[PDB]
RNA sequence: AUUUAUAUACUUCGGCUACGUGUUC
RNA sequence: ACGAGAACACGUAUGCCGAAGUAUAUAAAU
């Protein structure tokens, strides 16, 4: 959907990305979706898992968190709205859409990599 | 003519990393999405070590022509010669019992241990992920064997009990070397399929 | 080994190619001025006519003869303008060039030859079976022989290979240019016998000599 | 004069690889782009098997003749005796419930297990990747028998179910002794679709 | 050909077959040219009714030929497995002459 | 169209080939187009799956992650133009043009494998 | 609590439609 | 009352045979 491109070239700052956030900081965040990656790709049917529902809640717990610790991490996690689509994610009960939220996050990481110091 | 089934179940000792399609994952079904170990695993394995266990020389080593009981007992048919393979070695499949264990122990169908490369005088990292196989599961495999002369039944079986023994004190797979791949033989039931040859004094361990 | 006179199948029965049948027709292009203009205001006698005419006629009923005698072919219709000879495939076209290049020895280089090879099946009636420069340098040295020795040092490829190239080569469109260029790739001979091929086959001309000579092959 | 027709389904119990395209590809339709079983696979198979069942020996291994029921069922018309076959085989195509399956499931239609080849005093390897269908899918196969006599009958549908039993326990396709291939007969139909012949009392299993 | 055409379906395959030398199983590879499947051909017969009374029992006849036809082969390698056709969209019209052709099927 | 070729040849530099890139620096890359290859070559119509659009952006994903992690691949995804015929590809919807850019990356591939240390 | 993120080698090697048979009574 | 009339390019046989997705480099420092 490559919005995620246009909102990451918006967030090259006069250089910082999203004024002090750095990849590292993203650990905990990409290890748990990958986890949960791991754990819903293991499944068959697209009719979500609810102890699957309850590690999403779990992933959302984690992303309070992380924003709660550092400023960066607020704005990253505010501007480009993981909290709505994880919101509609636990209202929807649908694996494919899992994923789709899965290889954006990936997608995220990814183009900022390559976008740094 | 007759043909004899084999018959049994392997189960995984240390992990198992098959890795035939590959963060670097294993051979996986795709009707179920399970693990298997590929009969081409299988075959390959029992082939050169029973293969080395007896004679092996480096003119022997050229070109994959073994000795006389191996090249009869999984085929070579290159060096104008007639010789088909008298073992059918199939594919393995993750049980249905080892299907339920897991599923009301809710344990997980692998593991993922994490790697590292540690460079010398520079102690710089180099991570790595790695999927593979959990401890404690079993396949179901069977052979079939074909009899094509009469006489030779029982020295056939004798050098297959011995490929599985020395399988069973060696690895599978990928990665041996660093402590996954242990297997080990059970449960092995043997039955005449077609035919009126008789099943009864023949064994395998 | 056989001194009696055996059939038609005496030559379809070579096994160096395809079990068919050869045959050549020639008439001198420009022999019905040689016998009535012939040489011009200065030479017209009868003395010379007949002269003419008898050394046509000694080369059409005897050279052919000792010429033919290293190849498959027997000699049917021979006399007068016209030249007939049946046999293998190969010998046919092979004895056909020669008897070209003797014959423009012959002449001089003075008349030449114009003639037809077809393959036909075995025992067909032959009533039915009967009614240069290039195609020897380029085809037949050049590219058959370049064919020739790559097939030969490169195993495995037999006519579906060439049959594929066939495919390609006769469906004149980039597409098949392109899947040519993999299958080259592909294939196992010396870069050059590919670099070589591909580069015939960009060639319009090239590419139908280089079809008429691994045609020539099987 | 009457025919018999034979229906069924064949199941892949592993990854078939009939492959006549040879990358390594599979043998495809060009109207559905789908793997298909030929035909003459399937009745090369049989006719190899029901051969080596019944007596087989050096001078008939030599010259393709074979015993007097497999050419009866099977056809040779090469030398005097000859015998019109009484048995039509017809090509298998990928049926149309597997291909409901496949959809609502996305499930590939091929698999690319990829393989390996360590040869030896250089242990150096050496990759491929090979093409097969994906296991549990099933294939439609349609067979025409012929009775050009009244009374043999029984014993021609005898040998027929002889065949597919020992047919059963082999492969179709190749690498069949390294896995490949296995296959499996069921939901087979006999019934009389030309003449006035009943087969109310004849099975194939 | 326009449904090939806008498919872009080639014409006919090229099937790969072998053959087992028996003591010797070496393989002798094989090539053949088949017609794809799928396709259709357009057919006409003609029938030239010279007696009356006959008319029905040479139809009853040419659909029992049919019949065995669709349970049948066409062309080479029957028993191998090629060659089985089917028969649709088939009309009876009289274009000589004044017999009614309506009464009279084949399927 | 051959300018792979000639591209190839103008970046055989004095020897290094792309200044440092190898043929399994291209593991990943080959995978993927291989991977959608198999994909692509099952369907019936030219027009593209959209599933289909959003691998071959997951496509463009594996681009810019593989060009963030080394320079080499950075370059040589850069000079020869991969990034312009995706985003075309990705904008016309054409099954047929995509297999021709499949051919067109193993163009690149085995003439860079002939063209190596 | 702070940097990596799979890395270089090999991406199918060997060995390439035979017989009854063409035509007439 | 057409150099016409009868006439299945047809019958037997496969993509097989052998090949292990391998072989190296500790999730570490303050
Ligand atoms: N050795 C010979 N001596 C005298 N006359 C000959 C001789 N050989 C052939 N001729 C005559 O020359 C004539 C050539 O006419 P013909 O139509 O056969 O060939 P042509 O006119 O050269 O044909 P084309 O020009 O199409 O090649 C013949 O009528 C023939 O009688």
């Amino acid at each position: 959907m490559t919005f995620a491109h246009e909102v990451v070239k918006s967030n090259v700052k006069n250089q910082v990305l999203f004024n002090g956030l750095t990849t590292s900081k993203l650990r905990n965040l990409m290890e748990q979706v990958n986890r949960l990656y791991t754990i819903a790709f293991n499944s068959n049917e697209d009719q979500l898992n609810e102890e699957f529902i309850d590690e999403l809640e779990y992933l959302k717990i984690k992303f309070y968190y992380e924003a709660g610790r550092e400023k960066s991490v607020d704005e990253f996690l505010k501007k480009t709205l993981m909290f709505p689509i994880i919101d509609r994610v636990i209202k929807k009960e649908s694996k494919k859409f899992f994923l789709d939220y899965c290889k954006y996050f990936e997608a995220l990481v990814a183009y900022a990599k390559y976008y740094q110091k | 003519y007759s043909k004899i089934k084999i018959s049994g179940t392997i189960e995984v000792v240390t992990g198992l990393h098959i890795g035939g399609g590959g963060d670097s994952p294993v051979v996986r079904d795709l009707q179920t999405k399970l693990p298997i170990i590929p009969g081409s695993s299988i075959k390959g394995k029992m082939r050169n070590l029973l293969a080395k266990h007896f004679g092996l020389k480096m003119k022997q080593e050229s070109h994959n022509q073994d000795d006389e009981r191996v090249l009869r007992l999984f085929g070579s048919s290159e060096k104008g010669n007639i010789q088909r393979a008298r073992l059918q070695i199939s594919d393995a499949f993750f049980s249905e019992k080892t299907k339920e264990h897991f599923a009301q122990n809710d344990i997980a169908y692998t593991e993922t241990k994490f790697e590292n490369t540690i460079n010398r005088l520079t102690a710089v990292a180099n991570p790595r992920q790695i999927e593979r196989v959990t401890r404690g599961s079993e396949f179901d495999f069977v052979f079939i064997y074909n009899v094509d002369e009469e006489s030779q039944v029982e020295d056939d079986f004798e050098n297959i009990e011995k490929a599985i023994h020395l399988l069973e004190n060696d690895y599978l797979g990928g990665g041996g070397t660093r402590g996954n791949g242990r297997i080990q033989f059970k449960d092995t039931n043997i039955e005449t399929v077609v035919g009126e040859y008789d099943s009864t004094n023949l064994k395998i361990k | 080994q056989d001194m009696r006179e055996k059939g038609i199948g005496s030559y379809v029965d070579r096994e160096e190619g395809v079990k068919r049948l050869g045959v050549v027709r020639a008439d001198i292009d420009n022999l019905g001025a040689t016998f009535i203009s012939g040489i011009p205001e200065k030479y017209n006698s009868i003395s010379r006519t007949a002269t003419l005419s008898r050394q046509l006629s000694l080369f059409f009923k005897y050279e052919l003869n000792h010429l033919l005698e290293n190849y498959q072919i027997t000699a049917i219709y021979s006399g007068g303008d016209d030249l007939f000879l049946i046999g293998a495939w190969d010998d046919i076209i092979e004895a056909s060039i020669y008897i070209n290049d003797k014959f423009k020895e012959f002449t001089l280089d003075k008349l030449t030859l114009s003639a037809g090879v077809g393959m036909f099946s075995g025992k067909y009636p032959v009533s039915k079976m009967a009614f240069w420069d290039e195609f020897k340098k380029n085809i037949l040295e050049e590219k058959l022989l370049v064919l020739q020795q790559g097939f030969s040092q490169t195993d495995e490829h037999g006519k579906a290979f060439i049959y594929k190239m066939l495919a390609l080569l006769r469906n004149n469109e980039a597409i098949n240019i392109a899947r040519l260029a993999y299958l080259l790739a592909r294939s196992k001979m010396n870069e050059d016998f590919t670099s070589k091929i591909f580069n015939w086959a960009q060639n319009d001309k090239d590419k139908n000599q280089l079809i008429t000579a691994l045609e020539y092959y099987i």
